[PDB]
């Protein structure tokens, strides 16, 4: 627990500390990615992909999922 | 005598259309059909039309259709002793004599052009309907 609290902070400090600039684009990010469609993105030959600033790191996952 | 021989093989065919063994064969009869029924119209005395059942029935639907089974596997009695020799024939209307294909499209552009407007919306609903469904372009 002592260890997993040391990497558990990391995204807690990345996230309190975003500035006003950045937390737009990550609303915009977030509310864009909600719901996703097979169907459709198939049909148009693209496939969206989560963006890298909407990733959390794996050591905090609930023993990791990469995929 | 033509008539009935081309009704009857015609007939045949379209009963074993229905009861075939595998869809390939189902097809083949199904092309004879339209072609005994065009042979038929032939006979009628329209000859657009059934160049047309060509065209359209066993030129494309007949061809979709093989396309997509290969993959995914009160009346006169008899009697004419004296009525072949009582036709009288008007030559009036003899000369400017039009044929099959004038008249329709004498009309079918200038007085009744909604309908046909109406068919192009059809093809076009086909046309879109095909693509939204299939297209999986993965």
């Amino acid at each position: 627990s002592a260890k997993n609290y040391i990497n558990l902070a990391q995204i807690h400090a990345s996230e309190n500390s975003k500035s006003f600039e950045q937390i737009e684009v990550e609303r915009a990010l977030r509310k864009k990615y909600a719901r996703k469609d097979e169907d459709y993105d198939s049909m148009l030959g693209i496939t969206r992909e989560t963006p890298p600033e909407l990733i959390l790191p794996d050591n905090v996952l609930p023993g990791g999922k990469p995929v | 005598m033509i008539l009935s021989v081309l009704s009857s093989l015609a007939l045949v065919s379209g009963l074993m259309v229905v009861r075939a063994k595998n869809p390939v064969h189902s097809v083949l009869f199904f092309i004879l059909v339209f072609c005994d029924t065009s042979g038929l119209l032939l006979l009628l005395g329209l000859d657009f039309f059934a160049m047309i059942f060509l065209v359209v029935y066993i030129g494309a639907i007949a061809v979709l259709f093989l396309f997509v089974v290969m993959m995914f596997h009160i009346p006169l009695l008899p009697t004419q002793r004296n009525t072949t020799s009582l036709r009288y024939t008007v030559y009036a209307g003899k000369v400017r004599s039009w044929t099959n294909l004038e008249t329709l499209g004498n009309l079918l552009y200038t007085y009744y052009f909604v309908w046909f407007l109406v068919s192009s919306l059809i093809l076009l609903v086909a046309m879109i309907g095909a693509i939204v469904l299939t297209m999986h372009r993965t």
